[PDB]
C-alpha cells in the first residue's frame, strides 16, 4: 500500500515534468525557426 | 594594395579591407573619435605589418607592436608582414618532443608537445586563464638552462579582456619570473574592433620570428571567441551580409589561418617551432555550438573545463570523456608512456 | 550661385500627394513644413502619423481604413502633433483611439487637446505612494494591496477572469463616486486592445447594469480594425487620463490587454522593414510599454495632488512567466497578480496565486484595520498550500498540522468571491475577521461562502455600528471588536448547514 | 552660417553642414522646436559622418514636434556636466541639469563626458576583501575593496531590494564620497531614493544622477557616461575613495541597440548592435581603481527571458570582479536574497587572500551543494527516499545548507515587518563549518529560513 | 452575411479547416516581401484574422454561428496560429476514436470538449 | 524533401523572397499543384485513375518541419515509418 | 542475407536488436536502476554491455593512443564471436575483459590476465 502511493506520486511527478519539458521544447522550437529565419532574411536583404 | 596601412592626420592608422570600383572601405586601428569627412589619407606602402624582435621579451604591447606598459620604445629588430602563408607539407617535421606543463590531469593523461595545438575550452571562472598561466610559468626550469634547443619563449595574447585582469596576469607572471622571457600583447575591453580582431595575427607574427630563427615559442590566446565577436563586428559595420549565427560567412578562415601558423619545423628551417594555445568560452556549458566545433576541429586536442566537475573538486575541471590529445603518446617522454599509457581510456571507462 | 539656389528652395495651405501605398502605410511627396508625428489626414477621412520624414517624401503609418487610400491622393496638415481630444465629456462615452465617438451615443463635447508624447512626471514632480486604491477583490486587498499611483500587473492565461477582475475594480468605484470631493472620487479608463467586440459590448453592460459609466471612459481598438488604431490604444487611454491627473482629481487606468499592443506594434515595424530582435519583436518594444506606464504616478501637492494607477493586463502563452513579454512588463510595475489557470478550472475564482503574486508597495498604501487583520494571512496560506501538496501522499498525519491544514482549506474557500461582486473595505475586513481570528473553525467547507455572506448581511442590517467604526476611523477598536465576537456568536447559533448540523 | 535638419526618423536626426563647418563626433548640436505646449530645445550628438557635408545625430529629447529645415547650431564641445565637491546632496539629468534647483551648477566646473580609459600603467589589481554581513555574499563570492561587482538576474527576482541593502551595508558608512546612476530603471524608485537618502542622511554626501524608463535612447544610454563623469572627478582631481552604483547596465546595451537599428546599422546576434562589446567596453574600462585611488562599483544587470546565454549578460561577464547571480527558481523556494550559489562567483576567493578556515568551508558548501543539484534529476521524479544512505546524508544537509543562505535583510523591514540582521565573518564561517560537519543535522528545514547567525538560529528552532 | 442582413435567417458557417487560412495569408505576405514574423507567420496576422473572426456574430436578433475545423502544429497550443484562433472562440468539441468504438455516436468526448458559456 | 530543396535553390538565385526555413512563398502550392492530378475519374472520362505515393525524408525523426508539414497536409493518409522500429525487428 | 550470407546477416541483426533495447533501457537503468528489470530484460543488458565494449578494437593507427600494437579479427572468427556472444556463451566472464582485446584468442588470453 506504501507502494502504490509512492508510485502513483511518481506517475504524477513524471506527468507534470513531461508538461514542463514539453513546454520546454516548444519554446526552443519556436525560437530556432526564428533565428534561422532572422540569419535568412537579414541575408537576403544585405544584397 | 588590398590590406596596405594607411595614414589617417591624427597618426592613427588602418587597413583597406575592401576596394570598390570607387572608394577604399578602411577599418581604423585605433582612437577614431579624431576622425572627420574631408580630411587628408597619405598611403603607406606597406602590406599590413608589425615590428618584432627579442627585445619583445618582458614587455606589453599594443597589436601594432608599440608598448603600453610605459618603460619606453623597444628596439625592433625587423618588421613581419601578419599574412605570410604557413609552412607547407613538405617543411613541416613531426611533433616529438614534450611541452612540459606540470599539471598531472593535462601532461600525463592529453599530453601537449612542441608544435601541437591544444583547445583550452570550458565556461567562465572554471580554470582555462588558470592552466595557461601555470603553463608559462612552468617554463623557468628550462629557461635558466641558458640552451636555445631546449629553452621555450611564451606570448600570452589578450583579446578584450578588461584592464585589471591584464594587470594581474602580468604580477602573477614577475612573482615567478616569468617576464624574463615572456611577451603580452594586450587588446584590453576598451580598444576598438580592429585591435581586438588583430590582436591574434600580431601575436602569431612576433612568434613566428622567433620559430624560423630556430626557438621555441608557446603561444597563448585568450580568448578567440572574443576574435571572433569582434570580426563580427567589423564585417557588419562594413556591409558584408553575415552567415549563420550572425558571424561572417568566413569566420572559420579567420581562425584557421591563425592557427595552421603554429607547427614544428624540419631541420633545414632551424627546426624551430611553436605551440599554440588557443582558448574558447562557451556559453551554457554546450561544446557542440558553431565556433567551439570550429576549433576543436582546427586544434590536435581539447582539455574541456567543465563547470560541473569545478565545483565538485575534480580541480583542474578537465571532462575526461570529451577531453583528448591526438597526437597522443608521441608527445611524451618514455617512463611517462609506460607508466600512463592508457589512463584517459581506463577513467572514461 | 549656390545662395540663390538656396534662398529659392527657402521659398516654398500645403498640400502633399501619396506616391506609394500598401498593408497600413503610406508615402507622401511634398510636405516642406511638416512635423515629425503630426497628424495627417487624407480624403476619405482617414488619419495618419508622420513618423519618418526623408529628404524628399514622408513616411505615414494610416490609422483605421487604409482601404480608402491610393497613389495620387492629395494629404493635407491638420497643424497639430499626434494628439486627442480631452476633458470631462469623455466620462460614460465609448471611442475609437483617435478620440472619435464610436457608440454613435452623439458628439464629443472636448474641452481642449493633448499631445500623446508628453514626457512623465520626473523624479522630482512625484510623491511616495501612500493612499488606498480600494478594488473590492478579497484575494487582492487582503495580500497585495494597491496603492493610487501604483501599477500591478494581471498578468494570467488566457480565460481566467482578467478582465472580470479589472471590471469588479472599476465597478467597486461607485461607493466612492456618490460623494462630490475629488480626493475621494477616483475615476477610471478601460481601454480594450485587439477584445472581441462582443467582449466590449459586454463590458459596457456590465459597467451600465452597475452605474460605473457615471464616471468611465472606454476606449475601443477591437480585433477588426488596422493595427495603428491597437498601438495607439493605450496612449490616448493615457492621454485622456493623464489630462484628469494634472488638474488634481484620481485617474485609474486598464489595460486590456497590453500584450496586444506588442503585438501591434511588431506588426507596424516589421511593415516598415525595421529588423527584429528577440521573439521577432522590434527593440524598443521595452520602450513601447515603459513610455506608457511610467505616465502613471502620484504628483506631490506643489503640481496639485492627483494620481494616475495603472492595471496592464498581460495573456501568458501556457503560464510561461519567463516569456519576452511578460519579463519586460515586471520590469516596469510595481508588482503582479499571477492568475494560475489551474487552481480557476477547480473553482477558485478570482485564481489567485498568492506564492507568486506580490506588491512592492506593500503595506504603505494599506488602511491599518486591514494591515492589522489580514497582515499574517499570506504566510498562512503559503505554508497552507505546501503542507496540502505533502499531505495529499501523507501516511499518517499529527493534529497540529490537520487543523492547520483544516484552516487553510476554509481560508481558500473564504476568499473566492462571484463576477461583479465588490465589497467594501468595511465589509472586506470583517470578512477577513472571521477567518483569521478563527470563527469558522466549526463551520463545514461546504457553507463558508454562504455564511460569510449571509453574517454581511445581517451586520449590514442591524449592528451597522461594526461598519459605521471601521469607515469612520480606518481602525477595528476592541470596544467595537467586542460587539463583533458577540454578533458572530448570536449569528452562529441561527445559521444552518447544507449538510451536518447547526454549529456553536 | 550653421546646419539645417535633413532626415528625421525617431530619435535620430540627420543634419547637413556648410562644406568646411562639419562638426567633430561627439559635439553636441542644439535645435529648437517651437511648436506649442511641447516648445524644447533639443540637444543631438553627432554619431557618424554620412560624406557630403552631412552628418547623423542622435536626439536626447524625445523629436516629436521637430519639423525639416529647421537651424542647428554646433557648440564646438561634446555633451558636459558640472563637477566639484558642490555636485553633492543634488539631483541631475543626463545633460547635467539640476533637478532639484533649475539654475544649480551652471557656474561648476565642466567636464566633457567623453574621455579616454586610464592608461594600462596606472591600473593595478584590488584583493581587499569588502565585508557586507549578507551570508551568502560573504561567504561564496566575497567582494572586493576597489573592485567591481555586479547582481544579475531575470524581472522581478530582487534587483532593487539587494541594492538599496547594499547602499545599507556600504554607503550609510562609507567614508568616502558616493555616486548613484539611475540608467534606466522605474521612475518611482527614483524617488524613494531620494526621498530614502535625506532620511538616511546620506545625501549631503552623495550625487544622484537620473535617465528613467520615460526618456529617449539617446539619453538613456548616456546617462551612464553623464554619471561616471561626475565619479571620475572625484577619483581624479579630490583623490577621495568613491562608490559608484550603476542600476540598470543592461539597459545602456539596450539603448544602444534602440539608436542603432535607426543609425541603419546591421543586426547581429538576437537584434543587437554591432560593436556592443566595444560600446560595452567603452564603457566599463573607465570604471577602475588605478593605483592609490578606488571607485567601488555596484551593477544590476537585468537578464531578458531569464536567457543566461543572451549577448548583453554574456558580453558583461567579462568585466566583473564578482558576480552575484540571482535566479527565479531559488526565488520560488522562497529563499531571500535569491541568489544561486553555484552560478555566482568572486575572483579573490582564494586561500591566499581569504585564509583556508575560509576556502575550505565554501569549497565544501559548493560540493554539497553540486551533488544535490546533480540529484535533482532523481529527487524530481522519486522523492529522497530512493537514494543511497551516502546520498541521503548529504541531500539531508544540502537542503539546510540551501536554506540557510537566506537572510532577513533591512531592506526588507519595509514588506514583512521582521527586522534586518547582519553578521560578522568569524559567525558565518563557524555557521556553515557546523552544517557540513553536521551539528544542525537533527533541527527540521522550515527553521532555517530567514534567520541571521547561530543564536538566531537555537533561538528560533527552540520554539519549533 | 448576406442571408444574415436581407433574408433575414439564422445562419451556421463551417470553416474545414481555419488553419489553411493562416498559412496561405503568411505566403501571400511573403510572395509580397514583408518581413516575416515570430515563426515565420504573416506581420498582419492577429489582425488578418480579426477581419474574418469578428464578422462571425449576431446583430439585431439574426445570427451567424459557425463550426471551425482548427488543425493544431505539432499538437502546440502557444504557437501563434492556435494562439491567435483560440482567441476567438467560444467552444470546443472533440470527437475521440475511443468513443466512437464503443458505438456511442455522434462521439463527442464528454471530457476533452470544453465551453465558454457553461456558468 | 529533394524536389523542395532543388526548388530553393532555383528561387533564392532568381533573388526571389524568402519565407520560412528559406523556401519561397509558394512551396505549398508546388507540392499541391504536383499531387492534385492524382485522382480517380468518373465513367465519362473513361473511369481511369492515377495513385501516387510521394515519399519524404524527415531529419531525426520531426514531423514539424516545414515540407513534412505541407506534405502531411495534402496527402489523404501517412504511414510513418521509424527507426527505433526498424533495429528493433519490426521491418517493414 | 542474397550478398554476405544468412549468417552474417541473423548476427548482424540480433547485435542491432540487443544494442536498440539496451539504448532504451538506459534512461531506465540510470534513475531506477538494474535491480528493478525482469531477468530476460536484465540478462540482455549484461550481453549488450559486453557486446558494445567488444566492438572496440586496437587499431594500428592507435599505437601512440593505447602502446599495445594493433590487431585484425577475419570476417568469419568475427561472425563467430558476436554469434556466441548474443547467446550468452561469454556471459561469466567480467565486462572489463572485452574492452579493445581484437579476436577471441585474446579475448580469452585478457580474461586470464584478470
Amino acid at each position: 500500500a506504501s507502494r502504490r502511493r509512492a508510485m502513483k506520486s511518481a506517475t504524477d511527478n513524471a506527468d507534470d515534468l513531461i508538461k514542463a519539458l514539453t513546454l520546454a521544447a516548444n519554446r526552443e522550437r519556436q525560437a530556432q525557426i526564428t533565428q534561422e529565419i532572422s540569419e535568412i532574411v537579414g541575408g537576403a536583404n544585405a544584397l | 594594395m588590398t590590406q596596405e596601412l594607411l595614414e589617417f592626420p591624427g597618426g592613427v592608422l588602418g587597413v583597406a579591407l575592401n576596394l570598390d570600383e570607387h572608394s577604399v572601405g578602411a577599418v581604423i586601428l585605433g582612437e577614431f573619435e579624431k576622425i572627420e569627412e574631408g580630411q587628408q589619407v597619405k598611403r603607406t606602402g606597406e602590406v599590413l605589418s608589425v615590428p618584432v624582435g627579442d627585445a619583445f621579451l618582458g614587455r606589453v604591447v599594443n597589436p601594432l607592436g608599440q608598448p603600453i606598459d610605459g618603460q619606453g620604445d623597444i628596439a625592433a629588430e625587423t618588421r613581419r608582414a601578419l599574412e605570410l602563408q604557413a609552412p607547407s607539407v613538405v617543411q613541416r617535421q613531426s611533433v616529438s618532443e614534450p611541452l612540459q606543463t606540470g599539471i598531472k590531469a593535462i601532461d600525463a593523461m592529453t599530453p601537449i608537445g612542441r608544435g601541437q595545438r591544444q583547445l583550452i575550452i570550458g565556461d567562465r571562472k572554471t580554470g582555462k586563464t588558470a592552466v595557461c598561466v601555470d603553463t608559462i610559468l612552468n617554463q623557468r626550469e628550462a629557461w635558466l638552462t641558458g640552451d636555445p634547443k631546449q629553452q621555450v619563449r611564451c606570448v600570452y595574447v589578450a583579446i578584450g579582456q578588461k584592464g585589471t585582469t591584464i594587470a594581474s596576469v602580468k604580477r602573477a607572471l614577475e612573482e615567478g619570473g616569468a617576464m624574463e622571457y615572456t611577451t603580452i600583447v594586450a587588446a584590453p575591453a576598451s580598444d576598438a574592433a580592429g585591435f581586438k580582431w588583430l590582436a591574434p595575427y600580431t601575436g602569431s607574427a612576433i612568434g613566428q620570428h622567433w620559430m624560423y630563427n630556430g626557438k621555441h615559442v608557446l603561444i597563448v590566446f585568450d580568448d578567440l571567441s572574443k576574435q571572433a565577436d569582434a570580426y563580427r563586428a567589423i564585417s557588419l559595420l562594413l556591409r558584408r551580409p553575415p552567415g549563420r549565427e550572425a558571424f561572417p560567412g568566413d569566420v572559420f578562415y579567420l581562425h584557421s589561418r591563425l592557427l595552421e601558423r603554429c607547427a614544428k619545423l624540419s631541420d633545414e628551417l632551424g627546426g624551430g617551432s611553436m605551440t599554440g594555445l588557443p582558448i574558447i568560452e562557451t556559453k551554457a556549458n554546450d561544446i557542440s555550438a558553431f565556433i567551439p566545433t570550429n576549433v576543436i576541429s582546427i586544434t590536435d586536442g581539447q582539455c574541456f573545463l567543465e563547470s560541473d566537475l569545478f565545483n565538485q573538486g575534480v580541480r583542474p575541471a578537465i571532462n575526461v570523456g570529451v577531453s583528448v590529445s591526438r597526437v597522443g603518446g608521441a608527445a611524451q617522454i618514455k617512463a611517462m608512456k609506460e607508466v600512463a599509457g592508457s589512463l584517459r581510456l581506463d577513467l572514461s571507462q | 550661385i549656390e545662395g540663390a539656389i538656396e534662398d529659392y528652395v527657402s521659398s516654398f495651405e500645403e498640400i502633399g500627394t501619396v506616391i506609394d501605398a500598401g498593408d497600413g502605410i503610406a508615402h507622401v511627396e511634398g510636405l516642406p513644413s511638416v512635423m515629425t508625428q503630426e497628424l495627417l489626414e487624407f480624403p476619405g477621412g482617414v488619419l495618419g502619423v508622420a513618423l519618418n520624414l526623408d529628404e524628399h517624401s514622408v513616411g505615414a503609418v494610416i490609422l483605421g481604413e487604409f482601404e480608402k487610400i491610393e497613389e495620387g491622393q492629395q494629404v493635407k496638415r491638420t497643424g497639430e502633433v499626434l494628439s486627442v481630444p480631452v476633458g470631462d465629456a469623455f466620462l460614460g462615452r465609448v471611442v475609437n483611439p483617435l478620440g472619435q465617438p464610436i457608440d454613435g451615443q452623439g458628439d464629443i463635447a472636448a474641452e481642449t487637446r493633448r499631445a500623446l508624447e508628453l514626457q512623465a512626471p520626473s523624479v522630482v514632480q512625484r510623491q511616495s505612494v501612500s493612499e488606498p486604491l480600494q478594488t473590492g477583490i478579497k484575494a487582492i486587498d487582503a495580500m497585495t494591496p494597491i496603492g493610487r499611483g501604483q501599477r500591478q500587473l494581471i498578468i494570467g492565461d488566457r480565460k481566467t477572469g482578467k478582465t472580470a477582475v479589472c471590471v469588479d475594480t472599476i465597478l467597486n468605484q461607485r461607493e466612492a463616486w456618490l460623494t462630490g470631493d475629488p480626493k475621494q472620487q477616483v475615476r477610471c479608463v478601460y481601454v480594450a486592445i485587439g477584445q472581441k467586440g462582443t467582449t466590449i459590448a459586454s463590458v459596457k453592460r456590465a459597467l451600465e447594469e452597475g452605474g460605473a459609466m457615471e464616471y468611465t471612459t472606454i476606449v475601443a481598438a477591437p480585433a477588426s480594425d488596422a493595427a495603428g488604431f491597437k498601438w495607439l490604444a493605450p496612449y490616448t487611454g493615457s492621454a485622456i487620463g493623464q489630462h484628469w491627473m494634472y488638474n488634481g482629481k484620481h485617474v485609474l487606468i486598464v489595460f486590456d490587454d497590453l500584450s496586444k499592443q506588442a503585438d501591434a506594434y511588431r506588426a507596424i515595424s516589421l511593415l516598415l522593414r525595421r529588423p527584429p530582435g528577440r521573439e521577432a519583436f522590434p527593440g524598443d518594444v521595452f520602450y513601447l510599454h515603459s513610455r506608457l506606464l511610467e505616465r502613471c504616478a502620484k504628483l506631490s501637492d506643489e503640481l496639485g495632488g492627483g494620481s494616475m494607477t495603472g492595471l496592464p493586463i498581460i495573456e501568458t502563452k501556457a503560464n510561461d512567466i519567463s516569456a519576452f513579454i511578460p519579463t519586460n512588463v515586471i520590469s516596469i510595475t510595481d508588482g503582479q497578480c499571477f492568475l494560475e489557470s489551474d487552481l480557476f478550472n477547480q473553482g477558485v475564482r478570482p485564481a489567485i496565486n498568492v506564492g507568486v503574486s506580490v506588491s512592492r508597495v506593500g503595506g504603505a498604501a494599506q488602511i491599518k484595520a486591514m494591515k492589522e487583520v489580514a497582515g499574517s494571512l499570506r504566510l498562512d496560506l503559503s505554508q497552507y498550500r505546501e503542507l496540502e501538496a505533502f499531505a495529499a501522499f501523507a501516511s499518517d498525519l499529527d493534529a497540529a498540522s490537520k487543523a492547520q491544514l483544516d484552516r487553510g482549506a476554509r481560508l481558500v474557500e473564504l476568499l473566492k468571491q462571484p463576477q461583479y461582486s465588490p465589497l467594501a473595505v468595511e465589509e472586506q475586513v470583517v470578512a477577513i475577521f472571521l477567518g483569521t481570528q478563527g470563527h469558522l473553525d466549526s463551520v463545514p467547507v461546504e457553507d463558508v461562502q454562504r455564511f460569510e455572506s449571509e453574517l454581511l448581511e445581517h451586520v449590514k442590517a442591524s449592528h451597522s455600528d461594526i461598519f459605521d467604526g471601521i469607515r469612520e476611523t480606518k481602525k477595528l477598536s476592541e470596544e467595537a471588536e467586542e460587539k463583533l465576537v458577540s454578533v458572530i456568536n448570536e449569528f452562529k447559533k441561527g445559521f444552518q448547514a447544507s449538510d451536518g448540523s447547526s454549529v456553536v | 552660417t550653421a546646419g539645417r535638419v535633413v532626415r528625421i526618423t525617431g530619435p535620430v536626426v540627420d543634419v547637413e553642414f556648410p562644406r568646411g563647418s562639419v562638426p567633430e563626433l561627439f559635439n553636441a548640436l542644439h535645435a529648437e522646436i517651437t511648436f506649442g505646449a511641447l516648445a524644447k530645445t533639443l540637444t543631438l550628438e553627432v554619431a557618424q559622418h554620412l560624406g557630403d557635408s552631412l552628418v547623423r545625430c542622435i536626439s536626447m529629447q524625445p523629436t516629436d514636434g521637430l519639423v525639416r529645415g529647421v537651424e542647428v547650431t554646433d557648440t564646438g564641445a561634446s555633451i558636459s556636466v558640472p563637477v566639484g565637491d558642490g555636485v553633492k546632496g543634488h539631483v541631475f539629468n543626463a545633460l547635467g541639469d539640476c533637478l532639484d534647483d533649475p539654475g544649480y551648477g551652471k557656474d561648476f566646473e565642466h567636464w566633457s563626458i567623453h574621455r579616454k580609459p586610464p592608461a594600462f600603467s596606472d591600473l593595478e589589481p584590488r584583493t581587499e576583501m569588502l565585508e557586507t554581513g549578507l551570508k551568502v555574499v560573504d561567504l561564496l563570492t566575497p567582494y572586493v575593496r576597489g573592485g567591481k561587482i555586479a547582481l544579475f538576474g531575470g524581472a522581478g527576482v530582487g534587483k532593487t531590494v539587494l541594492i538599496q541593502e547594499m547602499i545599507n551595508r556600504i554607503a550609510r558608512n562609507f567614508g568616502g564620497t558616493s555616486v548613484f546612476a539611475g540608467v534606466g530603471e522605474r521612475t518611482r524608485e527614483g524617488n524613494d531614493l531620494w526621498v530614502e537618502l535625506a532620511d538616511a542622511n546620506v545625501l549631503k554626501d552623495t550625487a544622484l544622477v537620473f535617465g528613467q524608463m520615460d526618456e529617449p535612447p539617446g539619453t538613456r544610454m548616456r546617462v551612464a557616461l553623464s554619471a561616471l563623469t561626475m565619479a571620475e572627478f572625484f577619483r581624479d582631481e579630490q583623490g577621495q575613495d568613491v562608490l559608484l552604483f550603476i542600476d540598470n547596465i543592461f539597459r545602456f546595451t539596450q539603448a544602444g541597440s534602440e539608436v542603432s537599428t535607426l543609425l541603419g546599422r546591421m543586426p547581429s546576434a538576437v537584434g543587437y548592435q554591432p560593436t556592443l562589446a566595444d560600446e560595452m567596453g567603452e564603457l566599463q574600462e573607465r570604471i577602475t581603481s588605478t593605483r592609490g585611488r578606488s571607485i567601488t562599483s555596484m551593477q544590476a544587470v537585468y537578464v531578458p527571458a531569464d536567457d543566461y546565454t543572451d549577448p548583453a549578460p554574456a558580453t558583461t561577464f567579462a568585466h566583473l570582479d564578482a558576480t552575484t547571480e540571482l535566479s527565479r527558481a531559488v526565488f520560488s523556494k522562497g529563499i531571500f536574497p535569491a541568489v544561486d550559489p553555484l552560478a555566482s562567483s568572486s575572483t579573490i576567493l582564494d586561500p591566499a587572500i581569504v585564509g583556508d578556515e575560509h576556502y575550505r568551508v565554501a569549497q565544501e558548501v559548493i560540493r554539497i551543494l553540486q551533488r544535490y543539484k546533480d540529484l535533482q534529476d532523481i529527487i524530481a521524479i522519486l522523492g529522497i527516499d530512493e537514494l543511497s544512505e551516502e546520498d541521503k546524508q548529504l541531500v539531508n544537509r544540502a537542503r539546510r545548507i540551501e536554506r540557510f543562505l537566506s537572510q532577513n535583510m533591512m531592506a526588507a523591514e519595509q514588506f514583512t515587518g521582521q527586522p534586518g540582521s547582519t553578521v560578522p565573518l568569524k559567525e558565518t564561517i563557524e555557521a556553515f563549518d557546523k552544517l557540513t560537519k553536521g551539528e544542525f543535522d537533527h533541527l527540521p528545514e522550515q527553521a532555517f529560513f530567514l534567520i541571521g547567525g547561530l543564536d538566531d538560529l537555537a533561538k528560533k528552532a527552540e520554539s519549533l
